[PDB]
């Protein structure tokens, strides 16, 4: 906070979006020195705009700043998968302080739906030993990013055991998440065939591993 | 030009977290400002304070300034963060970040350059490094001629953990899963690498597992079941 941003944005794919940052008069309104910031998920902020409307060589056209009094904005054009990220504009305030806005976190609506892939994997040997037993299946490659995973015994239901990743974006703009059953080995080798259902967009995928 | 964060991933709380940045590629005592930015879960960045590489002149943070230290050393290159009496609220990932400026009070300064980021996490629980287990490879879910294999990193807490292969010679196909977290306060975590099945058992396949926070190192073979 301090510099006030909205929430989040939604666009479609193609279309321009406008992110608002509203400051001060001892901020943004005292300077030519607002900032945006680019932040994807696992990497550090990338500089976009600086000095409010320059663009640092290797920034895309796509993006421009402007201010007007106390707000300052950013647009970007032709929208791309690639653009969904947190926004960030800041500014160096008036005695010798530096202040950011709170975030904006970009939605690109429009991709090509993508069904997962899944992987499942069975205990290792060496677990096993330990007398635990961790079922790991991997969800790769599915959009919208919304999955719901459901594990069986013998066709029976689990509840218990289970721990579910929410979904995160992938280089290539799909989306990855994983869940995990915790068993005993006991457990594990009691049961003739342990099930990972994956259900995405009406659609589910059901792979089984066997001791 | 590069920064570099290091520091424990892990501080008690009421006690001092201590960051260092190593700058590389330009000297630290040249015209800029060298910045603390954190970004707690969630919330947004926040700008923490600067050092003037001249001059070594601090500015602070409002609300933080009674609880920050930055120092910077001209030897060794480097300048440093200090925050007291931490608290869950500080939780954070730690960049530091370069400042580039013209003339301050006409135009301010920005951040051109950041280092990567430092996970700094604030819990009384102690240190616990992964257990690593194979994930024998699996040919149903790739294209044909190839299959799946992987390391289960196993109950580790803090985050984060790094997976390479083969020494990072091996980078084509590779996919590390977001951490989960479990009720039992750890963390675990898959990577995963499709390779062709012809070199199964003529190529050797290892994950490098990176434990910083507990200073534990795995280099972990995955084998076909016998």
């Amino acid at each position: 906070s301090a510099l006030t941003q909205p929430p989040s944005v939604s666009k479609s794919l193609g279309q321009s979006v406008t992110i608002s940052c509203s400051g001060t008069s001892s901020d943004i309104g005292a300077y030519n020195g607002v900032s945006w910031y680019q932040h994807h998920s696992g990497t550090a902020p990338r500089l976009l705009i600086y000095e409010v409307s320059k663009r640092p060589s290797g920034v895309s056209d796509r993006f421009s700043g402007s201010k007007s009094g106390n707000t300052a904005s950013l647009t970007i054009s032709g929208l791309q998968a690639e653009d969904e990220a947190d926004y960030y504009c800041g500014s160096y305030r008036s005695g010798s302080t530096w202040v950011f806005g709170g975030g904006t976190r970009l939605t690109v609506l429009g991709q090509p739906k993508a069904s997962p892939t899944v992987t499942l994997f069975p205990p290792s040997s060496e677990e096993l030993q330990a007398n635990k037993a961790t079922l790991v299946c991997l969800i790769s490659d599915f959009y919208p990013g919304v999955v719901k995973v459901a594990w069986k015994a013998d066709g029976s239901a689990v509840n218990a055991g289970v721990e579910t990743t929410t979904p995160s974006k992938q280089s290539n703009n799909k989306y990855a998440a994983s869940s995990y059953l915790s068993l005993t080995s006991d457990q594990w080798k009691s049961h003739k065939s342990y099930s990972c259902q994956v259900t995405h967009e009406g659609s589910t995928v059901e792979k089984t591993v066997a001791p | 030009v590069q920064l570099q964060e290091s520091g424990p991933g892990l501080v008690k709380p009421s006690e001092t977290l201590s960051l260092t940045c190593a700058v590389s590629g330009g000297s630290i005592g040249d015209d800029y400002y060298w910045n603390w930015i954190r970004q707690p879960p969630g919330k947004g960045l926040e700008w923490i304070g600067s050092i003037y590489g001249s001059f070594g002149g601090t500015n602070y943070n409002p609300s933080l300034k009674n609880r920050v230290t930055i120092s910077m050393d001209t030897s060794k290159n480097q300048f440093s963060l200090k925050l007291s009496s931490v608290t869950a609220a500080d939780t954070a990932v730690y960049y530091c970040a370069r400042g580039s400026y013209n003339i301050v009070v006409l135009f301010g300064y920005y951040f051109d350059y950041w280092g990567q980021g430092v996970l700094v996490t604030v819990s009384s629980a102690s240190t616990k490094g992964p257990s690593v287990f194979p994930l024998a490879p699996s040919s149903r879910s790739t294209s044909e001629s190839t299959a799946a294999l992987g390391c289960l990193v196993k109950d580790y807490f803090p985050e984060p953990v790094t997976v390479s292969w083969n020494s990072g010679s091996l980078t084509s196909g590779v996919h590390t899963f977001p951490a989960v977290l479990q009720s039992s306060g750890l963390y675990s975590l898959s990577s995963v690498v499709t390779v062709p099945s012809s070199s199964l058992g003529t190529q050797t396949y290892v994950c490098n597992v990176n434990h910083k926070p507990s200073n534990t190192k795995v280099d972990k073979r995955v084998e076909i079941k016998t």
